[PDB]
RNA sequence: GAUGGUAGGAUAGUGGCCUACCAUGGUUUCAACGGGUAACGGGGAAUAAGGGUUCGAUUCCGGAGAGGGAGCCUGAGAAACG
RNA sequence: AUACAGUGAAACUGCGAAGGCUCAUUAAAUCAGUUAUCGUUUAUUUGAUAGUUCCAUGGUAUAACUGUGGUAA
């Protein structure tokens, strides 16, 4: 990154004659560091005294959330189909907050069948993939800045409004 | 180099004493070599007003607090053991900080401007105050701009003034800094010039702020003992 | 489409290398009897 | 060129002035690490072998162990900077380090029949081998500390207690 | 009420109060619209100080661009020359804010580059 | 004498492994040679030496120096790269992940410029001067670096292409896209001369193109895919390919021919795990290069037989093979420990 | 990026601060935007002096620089006089 | 004072220097006050503030130091 200051661009006036001054240190953009699938690595960046800042960059094990019981259980990483913060970037096959990721669902699986006991009252094409193993889910937790895969699952209202999109 | 609230003569010096960091702001507060030196001249220069700091003749608030720069702002009593000094300092009508004498029973307390009531974590209700006594558990109706009475022997608040139409303030800041009557008028706007307004000897009006006034007692009765002229 | 495709002229790039003459090996002779089909 | 030998165990070292450099050759082209005979660097310690250590050059410079390059390069050390000379012996070592892992054939009344000893004893108990009374004090004020702070604190939790009961 | 992606919702239907003399209508407390940045559901807290003017324009959507004409007392040509401002403020699910609608405004968390103040009030 | 990991009669050794007493017999070639956590894109210059490895995080340029066998500096460039260049020795063109194009110098940052969509790929002109840069749709631009000014942009099929290469002894340009077309262009004309078609008999599904290739001869063309299929290409009877089946596939990415060192009609393949290579005009594979992690891409210094990979982890592999070649003259002790 | 909206990146965090997508906005005769110096002078920036009436106390002219641009590092604080 | 015991060159340590010249001309954007940050960082100052235990004390690896040396340095 570059900056954080209005001084090098226009206001709601519309300014000129700009040729302002050496940027400081506190208008520090770090790169942006595109997440992905790998082996997981976090850089353990400084700023602001001991303010380490984890800046992950192949982070696998997300804790995604079941919904409507909240159970943020531990799985893989797929691949992000949409996320039109950047078009090209779904085609790269990053990963960064709200985007929405498939995911291998045996470990739901596994909570199902143990505290059900019957295998597969949950909508139908989330049953589908209760079937298959690959459901849809979207990151909450940020991995540039706490370093995290965290999520929620993606269940009925969710689901049917990112289906309508892509 | 100097403020207007210390009554510092110009004859002095050149570098002015900076206050260190303590429960008071910079601009609301004198150290003690400008208090002890240069006010009621317990001392010559800072060689000796640093050594009977190490000797703690000083009781700031009950404790001794052995330091050159520490900020004593408004009402906290300084104590000292050679001839029982005891001295709640206030503000007078000219914005200098007018130091009165007090007695015992009198420091044995001090009362603070409650600044926010907090639910900060597991469930402890939380009060501050301008030296900042983190303070345990007062009633629910503490509301913003009332004042609490300090224990000074323990932290603990004793007595509760609250704060409404009808009470004695004390008012620090702005251009009515130092004034006290309390009584022509109440207006609490919605974000500025929101205050209980003070007479005067013709009983004339005033404006101020919220946070630059703060209460002190009742219509007559103020625990707290006031100098005269 | 502001930024988006601005052609204009640039300062550092306009010679930033120089061109060859003969260029390929080949003859665009062989060009075209090498890619007729 | 001078080779410095160490017998580490007795504690020996001394360096020999080896001119004629045809029995030199024998180290060339040979990194640090890589054992050598005494059969080709000389007759009278036969059945010798040393493991280089490497060795100042001349112009000083030092090898550092297993990089490349007999020639001198500049490297990044302990960031800026430095010249290195290359880990592998050609022909322009000033000083050549080497240590004597086998005694061979003939007794040296530098290296083998002279020796010097250490240099004194352990200090600590468990390397001479190979206080209580703040055990009572630590664990007397811990048990203080919990029964003054976690007493205190529901102490005025209850003071709390009777504000809400009053309110 | 959901032309874009990414859960568009609340963000933890959900209802708050920032208080101090300005009421929450009740689609704002109850209703299906989002309230992101309008400040009584919203994500923003109030402070600081509350401006009132009428309007120039509110041509975009999500910008309410008061004027602001003020007394001030000149004593240099002895005579008032007529104050203007201008400010964008974003919307509020209260009132189709048109031209003339003397309105106001409270200090708020910095929204888009130039502004800090949020419909609170039509009369 | 380093280890040598198995394969068919065949010894490749690796410098600088996920593994590489140890400790004092340490054979580490180039000092540095680390980055932060992974590995971009490594290549080296036409001369003996300067080779180029982009950067991880705080991407870096990393030119190390082969006749001082370390590093010589690290530019952080501004955004994460993806594809480059270099023009001789100093110049280099790089464009990032963003759809922006730096122009390192010997100062470095000479400027700074863009391309209206995301980019994929960058190849420079040696005829003429102009950078050709392959993107996401209908666009594949220009940049010439005679006069600075852009060129009349290419009109591709819908998606876009994956890699764009142009021909040598007589410039072929190619453009691997996402529909199997290969969508040949002529850079003396500006248009197109070919649109050829991708088969196989497996047909999984709808894979694209993601790598192109030629060579000094200027008569055959390696192709490649989505899908770990490589294929080579000719004139002659241009319909039909030999194939090759790689025996995990996900993505070809680098293809690479020996044409100008001994052992002749041989190529290297390399997708996301494994580099293999075989030989030309029966496809039965020579070599295998399998590494402990992924790989991003890889690279084969010209005149010796070793290859340079950039991976997803810490260091990066150099591959030596003592039967294809020797090591060159800067490492010329090699041949000497192992 | 002009003006705003949605999301992400980066942040110490607010923020078109940067990028994807979308809308064609926004300031102005109630002075936009632009023109220069006794802008080595001015603006209280401050002390005022018991008769000097724009001399007469000071903070700051603007930002930079440690040979020249570039990149990196340290720290509660830095794009370090070391 | 036969495991330490005072002077103390040279080495680790705690800190020191804790704020100094020249050059091209910015019109409330340089500056001064003020509102706010439940929109944020914070060493030091000050007030507060910790409850998971199956069949008498834990490991080599480096200095300073000796010893062999290289280099004009």
């Amino acid at each position: 990154g570059i900056s954080r200051d209005s001084r090098h661009k226009r206001s709601a006036t519309g300014a000129k004659r700009a040729q302002f001054r050496k940027k400081r240190k506190f208008e520090l953009g770090r790169q942006p560091a595109n997440t992905k699938i790998g082996a997981k690595r976090i850089h353990s960046v400084r700023t602001r005294g001991g303010n380490k800042k984890y800046r992950a960059l192949r982070i696998e094990t997300g804790n995604f959330s079941w919904a409507s019981e909240g159970i943020s259980k531990k799985t893989r990483i797929a691949g992000v189909v949409y996320h039109p913060s950047n078009n090209e970037l779904v085609r790269t096959n990053t990963l960064t907050k709200a985007a929405i990721v498939q995911i291998d669902a045996t470990p739901f699986r596994q909570w199902f069948e143990a505290h059900y006991g019957q295998t597969l009252k949950i909508e139908s094409s989330v049953e589908s993939q209760f079937s298959a193993g690959r459901l849809y889910a979207c990151i909450s937790s940020r991995p540039g800045q706490s370093g995290r895969c965290d999520g929620y699952i993606l269940e009925g209202e969710e689901l049917a409004f990112y289906l309508r999109r892509l | 180099a100097a403020p207007h609230h210390w009554l510092l003569d110009k004859l002095s010096g050149c570098y002015a004493p900076r206050p260190s960091a303590g429960p008071h702001k910079l601009r609301e507060s004198l150290p003690l070599i400008v208090f002890l030196r240069n006010r009621l001249k317990y001392a010559l220069n800072g060689r000796e007003v640093k050594a009977i700091l190490m000797q703690r003749h000083v009781k700031v608030d009950g404790k001794v607090r052995t330091d050159t720069t520490y900020p004593a702002g408004f009402m906290d009593v300084i104590t000292l053991d050679a001839t029982n000094e005891n001295f709640r300092l206030v503000y007078d009508v000219k914005g200098r900080f007018a130091v009165h004498r007090i007695t015992d029973e009198e420091a044995s307390y001090k009362l603070g401007k409650v600044k926010k009531v907090q639910l900060g974590k597991k469930g402890v209700p939380y009060v501050v105050t301008h030296d900042g006594r983190t303070i345990r558990y007062p009633d629910p109706n503490i509301k913003v701009n009332d004042t609490v009475k300090i224990d000074l022997a323990s932290g603990k608040i004793t007595d509760f003034i609250k704060f409404d139409a009808g009470k004695l303030v004390y008012v620090t800041g702005g251009r009515n800094l130092g004034r006290i009557g309390t009584i022509v008028h109440k207006e609490r706007h919605d974000g500025g010039f929101d205050l209980v307004h003070i007479k005067d000897s013709l009983d004339n009006t005033f404006v101020t702020r919220l946070n630059n006034v703060f209460v002190i007692g009742e219509q007559g009765k103020p625990y707290i003992s006031l100098p005269k002229g | 489409k502001g930024r988006k495709l601005n052609y204009s002229v640039q300062d550092p790039i306009a010679n930033y290398e120089a061109p060859i003459t003969s260029g390929y090996k080949w003859s665009d002779d062989q060009i075209d009897e090498f890619f007729a089909g | 060129m001078k080779l410095n030998i160490s017998y580490p165990v007795n504690g020996s070292q001394k360096t020999f002035e080896i001119d004629d450099e045809h029995r030199i050759r024998v180290f060339f082209d040979k990194r640090i690490g890589q054992e050598v005979d005494g059969e080709a660097v000389g007759d009278e310690f036969k059945g010798y072998v040393f493991k280089i250590s490497g060795g100042n050059d001349k112009q000083g410079f030092p090898m550092k162990q297993g990089v490349l390059l007999p020639t001198r390069i500049k490297l990044l050390l302990t960031r800026k900077r430095k010249s290195v000379r290359g880990a592998i012996v050609g022909p322009d070592l000033a000083v050549l380090a080497l240590v004597i892992v086998k005694k061979g054939e003939q007794e040296l009344e530098g290296l083998t029949d002279t020796t010097v000893p250490k240099r004194l004893g352990p200090k600590r108990a468990n390397n001479i081998r190979k206080r209580l009374q703040r055990k009572r004090h630590q664990r007397a004020l811990k048990v203080r500390n919990a029964q003054a702070q976690r007493e205190a604190a529901a102490e005025y939790a209850q003071l709390l207690a009777k504000r809400l009961s009053e309110r | 009420q959901s032309e874009r992606a990414f859960q568009k919702q609340p963000h933890i239907r959900w209802y708050k109060n920032a208080g101090l003399g300005f009421k929450t209508p009740k689609t704002a407390i109850e209703g299906s619209y989002i309230d992101k940045k309008c400040p009584f559901t919203g994500l923003v807290s109030i402070r600081g100080k509350i401006l009132t003017g009428t309007v120039v324009s509110t041509k975009m959507h999500r910008t309410i661009v008061i004027r602001r004409a003020y007394l001030h007392y000149i004593p240099k040509y002895n005579r008032y020359e007529k104050r203007h401002k201008n400010v964008p403020v974003h919307v509020s699910p209260a009132f189709r804010v048109q031209v003339g609608d003397i309105v106001t405004v409270g200090q708020c968390r910095p929204i888009s580059k130039t502004v800090r103040f949020n419909v609170v009030k039509v009369s | 004498v380093l280890k040598s990991t198995s394969a068919n009669d065949v010894s490749v050794y690796q410098v600088s492994g996920t593994n590489v007493l140890e400790y004092q017999n340490r054979v580490e070639l180039i000092q540095d040679f680390e980055f932060s956590e992974a590995s971009n894109k490594i290549k080296v210059s036409r001369d003996g030496q300067y080779c180029m490895a982009t950067g991880t995080y705080k991407p870096q340029i990393h030119v190390y120096d082969f006749a001082n066998l370390s590093l010589k500096f690290d530019r952080h460039t501004d955004a994460e790269n993806v594809d480059f260049t270099i023009l001789s020795w100093t110049k280099s063109v790089h464009l990032q992940n963003d759809r922006s194009i730096q122009f390192q110098n010997k100062g470095g940052l000479h400027y700074t410029t863009r391309i209206p969509k995301f980019g994929r790929s960058l190849v420079y002109n040696k005829v003429n001067c102009d950078l050709y840069v392959g993107a996401s749709g209908n666009e594949l631009y220009r940049l010439n670096l005679e006069k600075g000014r852009f060129l009349n942009p290419f009109k591709l099929d819908t998606e876009g292409v994956n890699h764009v290469s142009i021909n040598e002894v007589n410039g072929l340009l190619a453009a691997g896209t996402e529909t199997n077309v290969v969508e040949f262009w002529d850079p003396r004309s500006r248009s197109r001369v070919s649109k050829l078609y991708l088969e196989n008999n497996i047909d999984n599904r709808p894979f694209q193109v993601t790598t192109t290739s030629f060579r000094n001869d200027g008569l055959t063309f390696a192709c490649g895919t989505s899908n770990g299929y490589s294929y080579i290409y000719d004139l002659r009877t241009s319909e039909p390919s030999i194939i090759k089946d790689q025996g995990y596939g996900f993505d070809i990415k680098k293809i690479i021919w020996l044409d100008n060192v001994g052992t002749e009609n041989k190529i290297v393949t390399c997708d996301k795990r494994i580099a293999k290579i075989w030989d030309r005009l029966d496809g039965k594979a020579y070599a295998s290069m399998e590494p402990s992690v992924d790989i991003n891409d890889i690279e084969h210094v010209p005149g010796t037989g070793m290859f340079f990979t950039a991976n997803e982890s810490i260091p990066m592999h150099t591959y030596y093979i003592p039967s294809l070649g020797p090591s060159p003259r800067w490492c010329s002790f090699l041949d000497s420990i192992t």
